[PDB]
């Protein structure tokens, strides 16, 4: 299975999303974006 | 045809082109004007950044603010100055590079 | 194969709309779900294109333009991947190859939008010359021209892919080596280091490096979640600020 | 005091604010869209063709913020220019000062809210709906995103117009330094965590495959039959005996012996050094793709 | 005898640890000793990670002490 | 500093061990055994607790910390380190002879 | 197996070295030696 | 099994105490009580 | 029958009863006396707590010290005052609520 980020994986015939990894990606992106936006004012 | 050369630079490096003389002269003039402003002089970080920019302009080069520090410093100075900014800083706001791509947080 | 004149025109229009919203970025016609679903609806391949749009939107959640740093252009990825999936047949089973090719298309679109944003400077200079005369009409006209050019940036590759018909598209879809796909996946998994490097360089000082090291080491504990790490970081920042204000 | 901006002009400005990023050059990012947005207002307020040109040149200066949080700045600018057209002594410095002092913090607060908080959640919901074949996903995304965007822009523009630079003097000061400091600390912490966990640099090759001794593997040949054999196998696995007679060690295992995520940290530091050396990020991204392909071809990744 | 000698040899290192700690122990650095001892119970943390944590803690403490 | 002796060996109840006697045959039996082990069921009908387990219930490395502190106190009392090393060897030998280590 | 330090173990007929434990011992000795040497100046 | 606190569990026919959980409960109660008593002076 | 109403209150809420006038008047008198004590005035936390109590008493209400702060503050003042306490603080020691039940630490 090939990883494509945000919990998205694909075989040679099917693609799917890992919900836990997607949620973790969203949370981490949220925290990092908030920190970088507030640190750059 | 200078725009195509600038696009090639932006896709390859920073400062690899001629750094056309009119922009350099304007940057030098505005930095000299700003460094003679007592309110600006009271601000040490802004003075340091303007000195760096003027040093780059003296060698016909544009400052590559890869840390993205100059514009937040100008904003801080403007806020501390009762939300007022001299024209020199307004004209110098468009004198840095600010890297042009990134990959996202995920 | 079945794309008639009307469907070709509709595809070109959807590509132009996605390109325009790539820079406007208000109605979000450039998002993978919207763009891929519109391509499917105009071409008649609604369900596979909707699935591809959902998958690519999941991939492209964090593609944000911040300041002058431009994200990898979800518009071109979406439009080109949807068009190639439609042209290649194998509708629902062809999503994997479209997803594989989407990310390099995203990087190519990022390069194209960097070029177009560079050329926008001449338009802005012409608008300055207009403003020196108080001409509102010329400024409006050149703003419209800039928007049109940015939309054409995406509208042209779609027209080229349509010109290079379904035959070559299928022949390159089938002749794609597996090692190329796996290497592209590995590279895409490694790309995020560039954005991390840019952000760190933005906020790196010798007084905050210890917190970076502590976070890096504490992330090796797999039983700690990201919310827990964020809470630890917030608490450490609060304690540091409290111990610093009294000094 | 005779010159007043009606609700029609404010609605026209709010509608034209969609084209804020129409040009977006690299030197004065949103200056052209900012000037285009204000054209109805400056057209009603100024008439002599020197006031028009002066206002245009004034508003073609550098502008950049989040395209949605520019609405309160637009409203404050509308109020200030309405006052200036009436004879009030707001000459040139107050307008640019308000613009510059608002564009920074507003962008820094609006990027996390819209780019990294609302958009990821709504897009995740829409993608989850759409991958399951439901057409409701894109419809929900479009409707929710556009409703939120237009409502926020309209109400913030009206609040800014009815405030009129009061909000500027009301807040902002030394608090932005403490906020920046705390945000920098939290950002360094979370970026260390993200470099450890999300930068995927995995190495395939094995460095050693030794044949382990008699007493260290389960030795399935000499094992009981039935449930007794299963119990013996589970007990021996719990004691730490290897499931095979060979112990394979990979390069990734050796790297994790020092600390997990070492290669990711090294790659991130190398990217930082390359960015410091004026290497464009797009070249680095393409090079990372090429390195991934080559390392896959060489069985290193 | 061989097994007892092995056990004793495995216990010997406490003497060197005791000498080093006695050399470098004050009541202001004992909390760091306790934190390191407790954090070493997490088996998933390596020695380089613990050393990096200790270096970062020392740097933070020095930074917060110089302004006082 | 590891302690061998066991302090208690209780017979755990019917529902807490796998009960290999009542188990399916073939791959089904293997699956059932793996599932029961994942649920936390003991591999045996007796639960053996060692002194080391009781010590680690408080905190791992407690005996090592105590030995280090005792060595620190002995060094403070002008006891030569070579005497302490020889004594540690002797203690190891004796504790092995007494089944304590 | 009898442990002899630095990842060295010996049976009644054979001696061997655990490479991971040896590496950990080297790293820990390095860190402790650096810290004790710099603290004792 | 129904949990009743301090490591005490009961079936429909038998009650028992988990010694490890009981020890942890005692230790945690001790620490929390000491901290709350000293903080409340 | 006021004790039964007080028990019902203590089982239901705080301050839901009449808060009989004699206790309120006593609290007002002792708070006024204590706020005119220079040693008490030198203690800022005790002054703040006494002011809160007096504001509550002015509205015929009893302070609900759910944080359990008043009595430790009085003890701190007494310790700092060479183990001596004015009569007003002694009488006010019985003027707070101090929530009446809890669950234990385990
Ligand atoms: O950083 C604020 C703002 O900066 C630029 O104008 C663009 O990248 C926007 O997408 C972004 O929101």
């Amino acid at each position: 299975a090939r990883s494509y980020g945000n919990g998205v994986y694909c075989n040679n015939k099917k693609c799917w999303v890992n919900r836990g990894e997607a949620t973790q990606s969203i949370i981490g992106g949220m925290i990092s974006g908030w920190a970088s936006g507030l640190a750059g004012m | 045809t200078s725009l195509y050369k600038k696009a090639g630079e932006n896709l390859y490096f920073q400062g690899s082109m001629k750094a056309d003389y009119k922009k350099i002269n304007s940057i030098l003039t505005y930095t000299s004007t700003a460094l003679k402003n007592p309110k600006i002089i009271k601000d040490k970080d802004l003075v340091v950044l303007l000195t760096i920019i003027q040093e780059e302009a003296k060698q016909n080069r544009i400052f590559y603010d890869y840390k993205r520090k100059f514009r937040p410093a100008v904003t801080r100075f403007t806020i501390d100055n009762n939300f007022e900014i001299p024209d020199c800083l307004v004209k110098l706001l468009s004198a840095v590079e600010t890297p042009k791509a990134w990959s996202g947080f995920s | 194969m079945d794309l008639n004149f009307i469907q070709v025109i509709l595809v070109i229009f959807v590509a132009f709309l996605a390109g325009v919203e790539g820079i406007l970025d208000q109605f979000h016609f450039h998002q993978p779900v919207i763009a891929c679903t519109l391509i499917g609806l105009v071409t008649g391949n609604l369900l596979p294109c909707l699935i591809l749009g959902g998958t690519l939107q999941m991939i492209a959640l964090g593609w944000a333009n911040v300041g002058a740093a431009v994200a990898p252009d979800a518009a071109l990825a979406s439009i080109a991947s949807a068009i190639i999936l439609v042209l290649g047949g194998q509708g629902k089973a062809g999503v994997t190859s479209a997803i594989a090719i989407a990310v390099p298309l995203a990087v190519a679109g990022l390069l194209l939008t960097i070029i177009v944003r560079t050329l926008a400077t001449g338009i802005v200079h012409i608008m300055d010359a207009a403003a020196k005369e108080g001409n509102f009409r010329k400024i409006e006209m050149w703003q419209y021209i800039a928007i049109i050019m940015q939309g054409v940036r995406i509208a042209i590759p779609a027209g080229l892919i349509l010109a290079i018909g379904a035959g070559p598209v299928k022949e390159m879809l089938t002749a794609m080596p597996v090692w190329l796909t796996d290497g592209l996946a590995i590279g895409g998994g490694m790309v995020v280091a560039v954005g991390y490097a840019m952000v760190i360089n933005m906020m790196a000082t010798k007084e905050v490096w210890p917190f970076f090291a502590i976070g890096f080491v504490l992330a090796t504990i797999s039983q700690l979640t990201l919310i827990g790490l964020g809470a630890i970081g917030i608490s450490l920042a609060l304690i540091y600020l409290a111990l610093s204000k009294q000094g | 005091e005779q010159l007043k901006l009606t609700k029609k002009d404010r609605i026209s400005v709010w509608l034209r604010s969609t084209f804020l990023q129409g040009s977006w050059n690299y030197e004065r990012m949103q200056n052209g869209g900012w000037a285009y947005t204000l054209i109805p207002a400056l057209k009603k307020l100024y008439k002599t063709k020197e006031d028009r040109s002066a206002a245009l040149v004034r508003h073609m200066e550098f502008f950049n913020t989040h395209p949605y949080v520019a609405a309160p700045i637009l409203g404050v600018t509308l109020a200030l220019e309405e006052e200036r057209a009436n004879g009030a002594p707001i000459d040139d410095v107050t307008i640019q000062g308000v613009k510059v002092g608002m564009m920074g913090p507003l962008a820094g607060i609006g990027d996390p809210v819209f780019w990294f908080t609302v958009k990821p959640i709504i897009g995740a919901l829409a993608a989850s709906l759409a991958m399951s074949g439901n057409i409701l996903g894109p419809i929900i995304y479009f409707v929710a995103w556009n409703a939120i965007r237009m409502a926020f822009t309209w109400y913030t523009q009206e609040f800014g117009y009815r405030a009129g630079s009061k909000i500027t003097e009301d807040l902002s000061g030394g608090i932005l330094q403490d906020i920046t400091k705390g945000a920098s600390i939290l950002g360094m912490f979370i970026l260390g965590s993200l470099v450890n966990r999300w930068v995927s640099v995995k190495f395939t090759p094995t460095v050693s495959s030794v044949k382990l001794d008699k007493g260290a593997f389960i030795d399935w040949d000499k094992l009981p039959s039935g449930a007794k054999g299963i119990q013996s196998a589970l007990q021996q696995q719990a004691q730490g005996l290897s499931l095979t007679d060979h112990k394979i060690t990979t390069l990734q295992d050796n790297l994790d012996s020092l600390i997990p995520g070492l290669a990711a940290l090294g790659l991130t530091l190398f990217c930082m050094w390359l960015l410091k050396k004026k290497v464009s990020p797009i070249v680095i991204i393409l090079g990372l793709f090429v390195v991934g392909i080559v390392f896959h071809l060489l069985h290193l990744m």
